C-alpha cells in the first residue's frame, strides 16, 4: 500500500487466511452399490 | 498369509507350527548323528572316525 505516512511491513501481513476447504462438483455413483451381495466363505 | 486362512475351508496354523517343532528336532538329531565341524557339532560318527 505505502500511500499515508505510517505503513505495515509486508503485503502478507494485512492478509486473511481462511482454513475453509471447498470441493467442486463430483460426479455420481450407480453402478457400484445397486447389484445384490453374495458372501463367500471360500475360493 | 492372511489370506490362505480365509481361502480354505479347514485351518492351516497348527499345521504349520507342529512341522516348524518337528523340523526342528529332527535337524538336531540327525546333526548330533553325524554333523560336521563346520559351524554344526561334529557327529558321534565324526568323532569316532577323527579318533
Amino acid at each position: 500500500n505505502q500511500s499515508s505516512s505510517v505503513e505495515v511491513s509486508s503485503e502478507s501481513y494485512e492478509t486473511i487466511f481462511s482454513q475453509r476447504i471447498i470441493r467442486d462438483l463430483q460426479k455420481e455413483l450407480v453402478v457400484g452399490a445397486l447389484f445384490e451381495e453374495l458372501p463367500m466363505s471360500s475360493k | 498369509t492372511d489370506e490362505t486362512e480365509e481361502d480354505a475351508i479347514f485351518s492351516l496354523l497348527p499345521l504349520l507350527r507342529k512341522r516348524l517343532i518337528e523340523a526342528h528336532a529332527v535337524s538336531i538329531e540327525e546333526a548330533f548323528m553325524t554333523g560336521d565341524g563346520s559351524g554344526k557339532p561334529k557327529g558321534l560318527l565324526t568323532l569316532a572316525s577323527e579318533d
